[PDB]
RNA sequence: UAAUGCGAUAAUACGCAUGACGGUUCAUUUUUGCCGUGUGUGGUCACGGUAAAACUUAAGAAUCGUCCA
RNA sequence: CGUUCUUCAACCAACGGAAUAAAGCUACGCUAGGGAUAACAGGCUUAUUCGCUCACAGAGUUUUAUCGACGAGCGCGGUUGGCACCUCGAUGUUGGAUCACCGCUUCCUGUAGCUGCAAACGGUUAUAAGGGUUAGACUGUUCGUCUGAUAAUGCGGUACGUGAUCUGAGUUCAAAGCGUCGUAAGACAGUUUGGUUUCUAUCUUUGUUAGCAUAAGUAUUACGGCGUUGUGUACAGUACGAAAGGAUUGUUGCACAAUUAAC
RNA sequence: GUUUUUACUAAUUAUAAAAAAGAAAAGCUUAACUGCAAUACAAACAAUUAAAGCAGGGGCAUUGUCGGCAAUAAUGCAUUGAAGAAAUA
RNA sequence: CCAAAGGCAAAGCAAACGGCAGCUGUAACUCUAACGGCUCUAAGGUAGCAAAAUUCCAUGGCAUUUAAAUGAUGUCCCGCAUGAAUGGUAUAACAACUUCUUAACUGUCUCUAUUCUGGAUUAGGCGAACUUUAAAUGCUUGUGCAGAUGCAGGCUAGCUAACAAGGGACGAAGAGAC
RNA sequence: UAAUGUGCACCAAACAACCAGGAGGUGGGCUUGGAAGCAGCCAUCCUUUGAAGAAAGCGUAAUAGCUCUGCUUUUUGUGUAACAUUACACUACACGCAGAAAAUAAAAGCCGAAGCUCGCUUGUUCAGUUAAAUAU
RNA sequence: UAAGUCAGACGCAAAGCUACAAGGUUUCGCGUCAAAAGGAAAAAAGUCCGCCAGCGAGGCUAAGGUACAUAAA
RNA sequence: AAUAAAUAAGUUUAAUACCUUUUGCAGCAUGGACCAGCGAUUAAAUGCCGGUAAUUAGCAAAGUUAAACUAACGAAAAAUA
């Protein structure tokens, strides 16, 4: 009657694959992942399963476990998941849907990586053969990201494009304004669809319904519209700024700034326009990246904006380009907690943004060098530093560049800045 | 003890501990196990590598019209559909159901294990590189019917299921890799004629 | 086995249960081989063990 | 491996813990003079198979035999057996008998059919272990011990063997 | 545990008095046998138990005897 | 008149106790079922029975010639038993008539030793299964007792051989008597007188014969069947032996009996 | 049932129960109660077994125990009948 | 012999239904007990007959009958468990009753043979019945729901029937009566 | 019983066999009609010493005699109810027999299932989070 | 599932009863059969190996085998 | 148990019907000579447990039948004033 005696101890742990009763849990198993080592893990057990419909899937997971890792280089462990899906997704080149490339495509630009030409051609091959028959059948937010996948890849192939044009040009009335505009992104991009009867199409298509465009849609179709259509052949360009009036206080930070430099090239800026930016960016200057501070710069230098002393703006400006340079955040917050050995990544700025920003700073018409304490100080005693360690990359050109941003701005001793 | 009715004790015991824990907090609040656990690995030794294999078979073209075929002093031995064929020019052999091909259609077999000829014989170690035999799509067919019984004697059990296996049909056509021995060689049109419509 | 040599059921030839033939107990040999050897090779892990256990992925526990 | 529970291995009642005279160890007593009884017994009681300790040796004696196997002999047996050593030893000769049939046992008559309770005694018996000894001789020489034993070796159905004292 | 223990008036103020010899009662698991479970052509197998039974040499403790070598 | 609480009692001892109570016969019997279950035969078992070996104590008194034991082991499946495995939509009882096949644990007819074997008549062991193994009084018998002869009148297996070949005296239906038991119906497991025994052979086995299938005659050899028996007498009152008594031996001679073959 | 004393430590159909325990001796007593009860042993069910604790009235002590007896056997459902008391009609 | 338990009747009735003992001592040597003692009951079986149509030991002992007698007749006798109108003992005649013996006769038998009439058997005509899961259906040992034409080993080789016998097909007939 | 092996014991002669004596006190004492070695008891001592027991056995009414424990040459592994292993025997397939053959493999290897495996066939088990244009 | 089942059998290992018998009987531990085809031992319910969805002239093994019957030294 | 799987067509190998009833049946246990036709859990009322719908049901026609429901502890405070 008893045979063992003693508590039954630990079961065994046993390396197990997954078995064919449970090839429909598959799809649920990616969306539960949570790294990337884990999907790795997952794909690696379902080997002996794996459809087109599943590493179609994996490659859009990427790109949310990317997101959590914003403002960082991506990760190791995901670009060598990425080499791997690469390869499943030429054994299966030809038989993915319409929908499915659309997914495939979105995940790997997310992620910055750049499929190989050939496998480019095969799956531009799927979504228009047999006369864009499946095109008929991709909805909304396929075509969505069929657009913006294929144009983030640097995919250049006129014939390709121009049938797909062709297809979806009748469904354009019944898209929404958010697809819309996501279309005029990719034809200002295109220089041989300037001027087609698609482009036409897609603005005529856009003005009925402008008030379901979203904050950063609204920036993008206004900034493409005044590119391909100069003049107001048709009223967009007239109602969108409108609508940026009548809303410039509910817009984010970001698509303000984005949209008032687009104002100014129009030549539309007025004095007031510029007064009213000014407290509104100066309050929320730490909440725009790099590449949204130098176009605040511009925008507010061409509008004419001078500076006040109760909204020192340019100080502010300067301030907060130096800590996205210098990266400063992290190690700020490392002080609070008490362990300053915390590993920090960071994505550093091109040599040409910083160009960029320091003519910008110089054409503003303030010193940095005479003055004990400039407003322009501490971009430069930053830059100086930033530069030391990337002496390598510097060449004569960029040498010169920065000479004349300096001279202008008051620093031409060959010192380093007091700050 | 003696009786029959299934005992209680674990339903007992766990009331009470359930009830010590929900109202009493433990004084321990980790373990060492739980904290320096690794990540999950697939195994601890590296995987061993697979073997490669030729090709089994591929279209290469189409049959045009009628045709006609010749005796040739060559044979070969090829491996298809998990089994191995003897074979030469104008035989005719029938395998399990090949997917992804039609009638009239030409196809290579490139896992040859064997040429023979009158004067020399070439053996692969398993296979031979560089050989392969020409073969034309002639049938897909059910095979005869076979009767499937079963009964078990004063059981009241009895089962039947008549079933109709698939099946292809192969005609050889030409064997290439070995010359025919010194006054064997074939010197006249053999087969038909192929419209190539596989080009890599 | 049986042993037993009396009744009506034939279970053994007249005469009991045979000896074991050459090939019976070359046979039983190497079963007896493969027991000791597993016994062997369990000392060898045990003298061997690592501080940490290794962690190997199961789907069904990962699901749950 | 011992078959009990977890709460046995703490408040097991049997405190006073005998082992099982099947497999008890300690070598028989001496045999006393006691009538016999008329109490019926069991089989396993005229049957013990466990082997003698490895330390006995001769008691009294200079010469003697033992059993190499265990056995169950009757009490008209060892009155053949009494006769033959006596007649062969001498009259002038010390013999000691560490054996005697104590155990009862049953049988029934002819024509009776199984059940009906358990039948009545009929003669008795007692068991033997592998390696005991089971006479010794004094006053003798080797040669008289080993006519002894030939003559008796016929008369019982296990082997024996001669025991020396040094 | 000498604020001990024992006593024949036995009560405890008094009697014997903690050493030394002799005889009794209580470590390489002492290591062999034996037993239990699993497996088994009935043993060229494995592990455990004996603070249940037989079996070794000590060292110490508790009385007891004693003008003491 | 009804309800609740506090309590008890009777038969339930076949003691989970209820249809209030409450014994028998059937051989004059009937129906529904079981080889789940007995009687005959088969099977398993071998206590018992029987046989052999060891044991050589004890009688005989030199001999283990012959008789023979305590005790132990092994074998047989024929004695008395145990079990319930096959058959209850059926496996005919005891003995005999008739006709058989086999084993050897040998009664006679053989062969070779020992002997408390002079001869004759015996005793015992080993080996040998071809032939033979009688006619009657009593009894339903098997068995048993007895009578006149005989070389001798062996044992066992075969569904304790044999009823689709015969017999029916016993046993075992319906009638009746006596004795004993029961109040009685009745019972005996005691005894006595009487009391129905069916079947045209389809398959297999066996004895004969014809037709059909490779012309007829003579046919060595091979293969198969059968089984070469028994008593008396003469060779001799010789060998042997005090006497009495009384032989051995034979491809023997003669007469007779059984069996077989014909006439 | 409960208190006190000590030259005692037994016996049962059977039995290695028990020393802050029992037996005997001396004194007072009726808890061999009324109304309830957490949680368990066992067990097909019916029933059968142990029991902390709460309220009332008591006994011996003076703040402890008593809901019969060292323990393990001395028994019988429902129905029908009968008695004491109480509530209706 | 009318006690007990019943029935009937005039408080009595047995040719109404029924019953009818045991222990122990004793005569010349022995044996036996004519003759004593005790207990109990309603009464304690009298005459007659008796190895029976009644007897367990049993085929009792003796005589006759035969060469040979579990037989028959006679006889001895407390007879397991005989017995007097559920009658006891005898009895001339009578009996398709049961038992034993004598004379004669015979195929009942030693021991069978021949023959007549009818059937069988041969030929023409006429024309049933029991039975049938399917069959192209050998022996022997082994095996097994424990006795095999059909399973395993060792054997078996012209073909289909007729006339004849009755070992097996746990042969056929009737849902075993014991 | 047989066969093999181990343990133990013994070319200073083990084992089998031929060649000579088995004496005297002594025929010990006793019993006895006889006893010396053998009807039966006590005793089992002494000497010669080349051996010898107050003769082991067969017998003689006692005798005598043979040969036996022990003796010199001569030629000459043995013994062992001690142990272990293997294989046989102690008497009926009572219809009729387990094939043929057989004085050498637990070997590198191989055969062997509806088990495992390879090829083919049937049934069963929705989400969309990214914006990376340097335009005046 | 308010279903069916309440006739069990043998092998190895123990104990009671019988005669330390029975293919006997009563309990108990494991397994197989019942309700289980296929392979090995002669036929082979209960022993040894092993659990049949179907087809195929592919391959490796288990128990057991490797001069003939009969595949392999 | 008269078939099966194969074959060079000569042959070779595998192979003891079915039902019923049983611990176990080729059974020497039960039933059937063969063919055609007929031959056995059906209907009503009520109750219980699943499934599918209506969203109370039946009459009547502004009013009546049937069913169902009907007090348990009024327990929260989340104000960067
Ligand atoms: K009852
Ligand atoms: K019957
Ligand atoms: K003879
Ligand atoms: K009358
Ligand atoms: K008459
Ligand atoms: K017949
Ligand atoms: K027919
Ligand atoms: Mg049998
Ligand atoms: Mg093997
Ligand atoms: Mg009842
Ligand atoms: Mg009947
Ligand atoms: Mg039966
Ligand atoms: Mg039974
Ligand atoms: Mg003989
Ligand atoms: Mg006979
Ligand atoms: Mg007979
Ligand atoms: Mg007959
Ligand atoms: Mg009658
Ligand atoms: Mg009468
Ligand atoms: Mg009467
Ligand atoms: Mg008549
Ligand atoms: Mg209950
Ligand atoms: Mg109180
Ligand atoms: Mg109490
Ligand atoms: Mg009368
Ligand atoms: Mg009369
Ligand atoms: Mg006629
Ligand atoms: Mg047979
Ligand atoms: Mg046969
Ligand atoms: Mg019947
Ligand atoms: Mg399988
Ligand atoms: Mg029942
Ligand atoms: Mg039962
Ligand atoms: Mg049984
Ligand atoms: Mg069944
Ligand atoms: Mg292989
Ligand atoms: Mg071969
Ligand atoms: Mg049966
Ligand atoms: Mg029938």
């Amino acid at each position: 009657t008893i045979f063992n005696t003693g508590v039954p101890g630990p079961r065994p742990e046993v390396a197990q694959k997954l078995s064919t009763e449970y090839q429909g849990h598959i799809l649920r198993m990616i969306s539960l992942a949570e790294s990337a080592s884990e999907l790795d893990e997952v794909l690696w057990s379902s080997k002996k399963h794996l459809r087109p419909v599943h590493i179609a899937r994996s490659c859009l997971k990427l790109e949310y476990l990317r997101t959590k890792e914003k403002g960082r280089e991506v990760s190791e462990p995901i670009k060598n998941l990425a080499s791997e899906l690469e390869n499943y997704v030429e054994l299966y080149s030809t038989k993915f849907t319409i929908g499915q490339v659309s997914q495939l495509v979105r995940g790997l630009s997310s992620i910055r990586r750049n499929i190989q030409p050939d496998l480019l051609l095969k799956l531009a091959a799927v979504v228009v053969a047999d006369d864009g028959r499946q095109v008929q059948l991709a909805n909304e937010m396929d075509c969505r990201d069929l657009f913006f996948g294929f144009f983030s890849q640097g995919f250049d192939n006129e014939l390709f494009w121009k049938r797909l044009s062709e297809s979806v040009l009748p469904r354009l009335p019944y898209f929404n304004a958010d697809v819309v505009s996501t279309v005029l992104r990719v034809v200002s991009g295109l220089r041989f669809l300037h001027n087609t009867e698609f482009a036409h199409a897609t603005m005529t298509a856009l003005v009925p319904k402008v008030g379901d465009l979203s904050p950063a849609r609204l920036a993008d179709a206004f900034f493409s519209a005044s590119l391909l259509d100069p003049t107001d052949v048709s009223g967009l360009n007239a109602k969108l700024e409108e609508r940026f009036l009548r809303e410039f206080t509910s817009f984010p930070i970001k698509d303000t700034v984005t949209m008032f430099q687009t104002v100014t090239v129009r030549r539309h800026s007025t004095p007031e326009l510029a007064a009213q930016v000014a407290p509104l960016v100066a309050a929320q200057a730490h909440q725009l990246p790099v590449r949204h501070l130098r176009r605040a710069l511009e925008g507010m230098v061409t509008a004419g904006w001078k500076d006040t002393a109760e909204i020192p703006l340019y100080a502010i400006l300067a301030k907060q380009a130096a800590r996205l340079v210098l990266g400063k955040q992290s190690a700020a917050t490392s002080a609070i907690l008490g362990k300053h050995v915390d590993n920090q990544g960071y994505q550093r700025t091109p040599v040409q943004l910083l160009r960029q920003l320091a003519r910008i700073f110089a054409n503003t018409g303030l010193k940095a060098g005479p003055g004990a304490n400039q407003p322009l100080a501490p971009y430069f005693a930053a830059l100086q530093r930033e530069l030391e360690g990337r002496l390598a990359e510097l060449d004569e050109q960029v040498t010169d560049d920065f000479a004349e941003s300096f001279k202008k701005v008051g620093i031409a001793e060959g010192a380093r800045v007091q700050i | 003890v003696r009786t029959k009715l299934p005992s209680k004790r674990p339903f007992l015991q766990t009331a009470s501990h359930l009830a010590v824990n929900s109202l009493v907090p433990s004084v321990r609040t980790n373990r060492w196990a739980d904290l320096i656990k690794g990540p999950a690995v697939r195994s601890c030794i590296p995987e061993i590598p697979e073997v490669p294999k030729p090709s089994e078979y591929t279209t290469i073209g189409t049959i045009e019209g009628p045709y006609t075929l010749n005796l040739e002093r060559v044979f070969g031995v090829v491996e298809l559909a998990g089994s191995q064929y003897k074979v030469t020019p104008d035989d005719v052999i029938f395998t399990n159901l090949l997917h992804g091909i039609e009638v009239n259609e030409v196809v290579m077999l490139e896992r040859v294990m064997l040429l023979g000829s009158r004067s020399n014989t070439i053996i692969g170690r398993p296979y031979i590189p560089g050989a392969c035999v020409l073969a034309a799509v002639e049938e897909h067919f059910l095979d005869g019917t076979v009767h499937v019984f079963k009964r078990k004697k004063r059981k009241r059990y009895r089962r039947y299921k008549p079933t109709r296996p698939m099946m292809t049909t192969l005609r050889i056509l030409k064997v290439l890799g070995i010359d025919p021995a010194p006054g064997d060689e074939l010197g006249i049109p053999s087969g038909p004629v192929i419209k190539i419509t596989n080009t890599e | 086995v049986v042993f037993k040599t009396t009744g009506g059921k034939a279970w053994n030839p007249p005469g009991g249960l045979k000896p074991l033939t050459n090939t019976q107990k070359r046979s039983r040999k190497e079963n007896l081989q493969i027991l000791l050897r597993n016994l062997s090779v369990l000392k060898l892990a045990a003298e061997n063990q690592p501080e940490v256990t290794v962690n190997l992925f199961s789907p069904l526990k990962f699901m749950h | 491996f011992r078959r009990r529970t977890w709460p046995a291995v703490c408040g097991s009642l049997h405190i006073w813990k005998k082992m099982p005279w099947r497999i008890d160890q300690a070598p028989p007593p001496m045999p006393d003079s006691k009538p016999l009884t008329r109490l019926r017994a069991k089989r396993y009681e005229g049957i013990k198979k466990v082997v003698m300790p490895n330390s006995t040796q001769l008691q009294f004696g200079l010469y003697g035999i033992r059993s190499m196997e265990s056995a169950r002999l009757k009490d008209n047996t060892l009155e053949a057996i009494r006769r033959t050593i006596r007649r062969k030893i001498k009259k002038t000769g010390r013999l000691w008998i560490m054996i005697r049939a104590t155990v009862p046992m049953t049988k029934k008559p002819l024509g009776i059919r199984m059940g009906k309770g358990k039948g009545s005694i009929d003669h008795y018996v007692t068991p033997i272990r592998p390696g005991q000894i089971l006479y010794e001789f004094d006053r003798i020489s080797r040669p008289i011990a080993l006519q002894a034993l030939r003559a008796i070796q016929p008369k019982l159905p296990c082997r024996l063997g001669l025991v020396e004292w040094s």
